[PDB]
């Protein structure tokens, strides 16, 4: 049962880090990537 | 549940006096490429369209930004470069590059953030007679490294051992640029000054032109502090940066903790939308309630 | 004296080895983070490097010329303001840039330029009278292209006697034409070795200057007791990649 | 880099290879073609 908790936990944590990924962009933050580039630039790494 | 913000808040450090803009670009004098010249920028505004009036560029590029996001942003740490080439050399400031220029004078790094200018100044540094004071490096041993400067003067061997001028297989490594009046526009002269700073990693003292706001706490709004632009819950921090840290992030790279450029507090960053929600129906045809 | 000297008799540098114990961190980026785990790649000190020592003491004055590479940490065991500062460069003469990074006692001073540097640079200071006499780094220069002077201060010149009591670290990277250093301080009771731990550096300067850097050079003192005769004092500095 | 002391290049772009590569390569069906045309012309020497 502990093992089954544990495994969930883990499930739903390793997603919430994963949110850190670059993905091949050149960053993995939205705000900084819309505050630097304009929409046609934006567009590229908000798609990867 | 859905939250949509309902307030604008700016916060830009204290900034009263224009950039130099005059000094730099209206400058009487310029170096030699081999001997190109770096000047810091700091504590000033950069709003540009002073220019306007007396100004015009034949090249503009910029890299790592929009033209367009230019008024909108702080840089951190600003440095001008500044030197004359030949017409024809114009193209090779640029990453990637090469050349006598690009491998032997001034070097670009691969992932460059920042601007080129330049601009012909045939009137000013050419002269019916030859104008022969700008100077270029031609031979060396090796390829420069980015932004790397070589400023001296050695009889150059292929050997590459001592050397001495009058001497055979022996040449000095500066060459001069031959400026007329009557030259073509690959041969006349150009002013060059390249820009290059960073974003939204560190504290900034040179800002675009942007009315600064009151703070708005405890509440879902949208903000733009130092250029970074968000929406969000702004609150008092218990966090304690040291001086050279300017934002604070989570272990998902979310930006969650920033710095008041005008009061120095701290203030943690939330999002607006939270909360789980279910609807519960007899179906459509039963009734829309 | 007002040219370059070089010491009559001096003992040759024989080398000490020694380890580093998970010492040589620095913060990477400027980025508030707290309560986690950051993994990344830069330049670092492995742990448990090897680390070469060097010492002045008796007739002992060691200021050899040790290669850059790749970046060096740097430290510093004493307890009389032994070390001053390093020079950093290509050739280590007038025929190329070099960048002199120093403490005279007043101010912090960086330069850049075109030195005809002394084989053997130090300060002066007087045995008896405890204070400082001369400066002997260079004796000319011209073509500077880099300049920084500190706000003014008062240091602590006079010779002291017992164990050495501060450990100063420094960390130095060059990259894209700027030279990276690197802080940290720690008070210590030990008798002769590089001691053991774990201390954070900080950033304190980005300088760019945009030259060639493969060699440097560390400026010490000489406590003089008198004309034509040279003390060296009890100090000593380690050195690792 | 001998042309380096007579010559000067007004248009210079490579395809399928970086500037910066170029002396680290050998070649391997090296063939120079050789015509002249109009200032305004020399744009339309690309692909597409
Ligand atoms: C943008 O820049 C223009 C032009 O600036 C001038 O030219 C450049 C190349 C530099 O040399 C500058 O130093 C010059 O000032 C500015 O417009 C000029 O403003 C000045 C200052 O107010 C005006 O000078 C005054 O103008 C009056 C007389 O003008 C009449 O006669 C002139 C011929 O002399 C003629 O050109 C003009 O049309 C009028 O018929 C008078 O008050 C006084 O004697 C003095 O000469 C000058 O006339 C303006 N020039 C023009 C073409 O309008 C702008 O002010 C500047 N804009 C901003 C926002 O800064
Ligand atoms: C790079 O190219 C330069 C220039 O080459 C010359 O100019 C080009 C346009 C062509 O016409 C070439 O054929 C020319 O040679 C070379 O430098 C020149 O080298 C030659 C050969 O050694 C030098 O000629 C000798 O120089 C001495 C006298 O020079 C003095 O007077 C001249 C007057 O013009 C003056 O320019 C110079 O500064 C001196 O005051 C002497 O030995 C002898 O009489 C003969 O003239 C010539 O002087 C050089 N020119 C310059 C400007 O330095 C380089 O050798 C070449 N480099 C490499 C690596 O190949
Ligand atoms: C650069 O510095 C050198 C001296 O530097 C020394 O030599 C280098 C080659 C390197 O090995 C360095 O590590 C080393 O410290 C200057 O050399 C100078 O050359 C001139 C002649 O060209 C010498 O003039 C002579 O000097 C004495 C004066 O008493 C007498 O022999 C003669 O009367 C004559 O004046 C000069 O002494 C010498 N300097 C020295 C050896 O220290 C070189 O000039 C300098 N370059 C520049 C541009 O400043
Ligand atoms: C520690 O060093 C500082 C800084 O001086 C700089 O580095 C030295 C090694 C020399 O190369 C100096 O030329 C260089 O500026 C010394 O303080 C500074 O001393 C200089 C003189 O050496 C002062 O400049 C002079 O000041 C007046 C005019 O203001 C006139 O005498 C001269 O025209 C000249 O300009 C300078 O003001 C002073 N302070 C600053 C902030 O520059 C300091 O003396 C030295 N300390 C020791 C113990 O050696
Ligand atoms: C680095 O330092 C060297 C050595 O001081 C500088 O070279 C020197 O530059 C001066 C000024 O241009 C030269 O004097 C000039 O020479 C001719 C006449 O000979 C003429 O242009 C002027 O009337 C003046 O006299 C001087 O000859 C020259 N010295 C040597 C040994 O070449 C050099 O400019 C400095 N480099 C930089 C990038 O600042
Ligand atoms: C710790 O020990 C290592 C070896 O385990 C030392 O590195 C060695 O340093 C020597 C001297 O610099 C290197 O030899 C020299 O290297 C270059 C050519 O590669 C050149 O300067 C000389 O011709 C000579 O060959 C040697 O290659 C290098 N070895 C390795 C494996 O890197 C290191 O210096 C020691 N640490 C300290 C702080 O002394
Ligand atoms: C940046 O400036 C603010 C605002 O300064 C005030 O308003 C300006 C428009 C101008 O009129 C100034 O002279 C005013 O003082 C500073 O905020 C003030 O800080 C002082 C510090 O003593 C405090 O007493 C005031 O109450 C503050 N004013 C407000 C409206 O909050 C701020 O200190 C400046 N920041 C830096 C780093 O210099
Ligand atoms: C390109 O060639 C021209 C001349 O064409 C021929 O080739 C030369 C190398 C040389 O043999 C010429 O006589 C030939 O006609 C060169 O220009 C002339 O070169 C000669 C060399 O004797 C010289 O006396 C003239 O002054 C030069 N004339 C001009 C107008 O410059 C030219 O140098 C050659 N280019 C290179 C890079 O070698
Ligand atoms: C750059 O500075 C020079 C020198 O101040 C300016 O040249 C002046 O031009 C005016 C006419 O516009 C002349 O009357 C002056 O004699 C010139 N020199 C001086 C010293 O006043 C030049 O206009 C400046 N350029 C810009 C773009 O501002
Ligand atoms: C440095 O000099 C000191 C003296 O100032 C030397 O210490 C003496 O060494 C001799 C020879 O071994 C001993 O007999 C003395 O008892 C020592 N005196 C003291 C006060 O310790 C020392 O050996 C010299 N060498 C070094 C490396 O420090
Ligand atoms: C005669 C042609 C020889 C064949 C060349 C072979 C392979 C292709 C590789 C390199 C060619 C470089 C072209 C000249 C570059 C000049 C650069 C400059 O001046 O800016
Ligand atoms: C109030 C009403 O008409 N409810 C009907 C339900 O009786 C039927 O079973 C369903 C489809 O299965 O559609 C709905
Ligand atoms: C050289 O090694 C000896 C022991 O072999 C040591 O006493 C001496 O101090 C070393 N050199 C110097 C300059 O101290």
């Amino acid at each position: 049962l502990q093992d089954v908790v544990n495994q969930n936990a883990q499930a739903l944590n390793t997603l919430v880090k994963q949110l850190s990924s670059n993905f091949g962009a050149i960053s993995s933050v939205l705000n900084d990537i819309l505050s630097r580039l304009d929409k046609v630039e934006a567009e590229v790494q908000i798609d990867r | 549940f859905r939250v949509v913000p309902s307030g604008d808040v700016v916060r830009f450090p204290n900034i009263t006096n224009l950039c130099p803009f005059g000094e730099v670009f209206n400058a009487t004098k310029f170096p030699s490429v081999y001997a190109w010249e770096r000047k810091r920028i700091s504590n000033c505004v950069a709003d540009y369209s002073v220019l306007y009036n007396s100004t015009s560029f034949s090249t503009f590029k910029c890299y790592g930004v929009s033209a367009t996001k230019l008024n909108d942003l702080c840089f951190s740490n600003v440095y001008a470069d500044s030197f004359v080439v030949k017409g024809d050399d114009v193209r090779q400031i640029a990453p990637g590059q090469t050349g006598v220029i690009a491998d032997y004078n001034y070097k670009l790094p691969d992932d460059f953030m920042g601007c080129v200018l330049a601009w012909n100044t045939r009137n000013i540094d050419a002269t019916s007679t030859g104008n022969y004071n700008y100077k270029y490096r031609y031979l060396r041993h090796g390829k420069l490294r980015p932004f790397e400067r070589d400023i001296s003067n050695v009889p150059f061997s292929p050997d590459g051992k001592p050397c001495t001028p009058p001497a055979l297989n022996c040449y000095w490594p500066l060459k001069d640029y031959g400026f007329y009046t009557t030259s073509g526009i690959g041969y006349q002269p150009y002013r060059v000054v390249v820009l290059s700073f960073e974003l939204l990693n560190a504290p900034a003292t040179v800002c675009g032109p942007k009315l600064s706001t009151d703070l708005i706490k405890n509440q879902c709004v949208n903000f733009n502090f130092n250029g970074l632009t968000g929406t969000g819950v702004l609150t008092p921090s218990s966090k304690r940066f040291q001086p050279f840290q300017q934002f604070g992030r989570d272990v998902s790279d979310f930006t969650d903790s920033v710095r008041d450029p005008k009061t120095s507090e701290i203030l943690d960053i939330s999002p607006c939308s939270f909360g789980g929600v279910s609807v519960i129906t007899p179906g459509t045809n039963a009734s829309s309630e | 004296l007002d040219r370059c000297t070089t010491f009559d008799d001096v003992q040759a540098p024989n080398y000490t080895q020694h380890t580093s114990s998970m010492r040589g961190v620095y913060y990477p980026d400027e980025i508030f983070r707290s309560d986690t785990l950051y993994l990344t790649q830069d330049l670092f000190l492995p742990f448990y490097s090897n680390v070469t020592g060097f010492h002045t003491i008796n007739h002992t004055f060691d200021n050899p010329v040790i290669p850059f590479k790749d970046g060096i940490y740097f430290a510093a065991t004493e307890k009389s303001n032994v070390v001053r500062g390093w020079v950093f460069g290509s050739t280590m003469n007038n025929k190329s840039q070099s960048v002199i990074i120093i403490n005279n006692s007043t101010n912090v001073v960086i330069r850049a330029c075109n030195f005809e540097l002394c084989d053997n640079p130090f300060f002066a200071v007087s045995k008896p009278m405890g204070t400082q006499t001369h400066t002997m780094i260079f004796d000319n220069a011209f073509n500077c292209t880099f300049e920084y002077i500190s706000d003014a201060f008062s240091l602590d010149v006079s010779e002291k006697s017992g164990n050495f009591k501060h450990l100063r670290e420094f960390v130095f990277k060059n990259k894209d034409g700027f030279l990276y250093v690197y802080k940290g301080y720690q008070p210590i009771d030990v008798v002769r070795d590089l001691p053991s731990g774990f201390n954070t550096l900080k950033p304190i300067f980005k300088l760019p200057l945009g030259i060639k850097i493969t060699n440097f050079r560390a400026i010490l003192t000489a406590f003089l007791p008198a004309q034509d005769t040279w003390g060296t004092s009890a100090a000593a500095y380690f050195v690792g990649y």
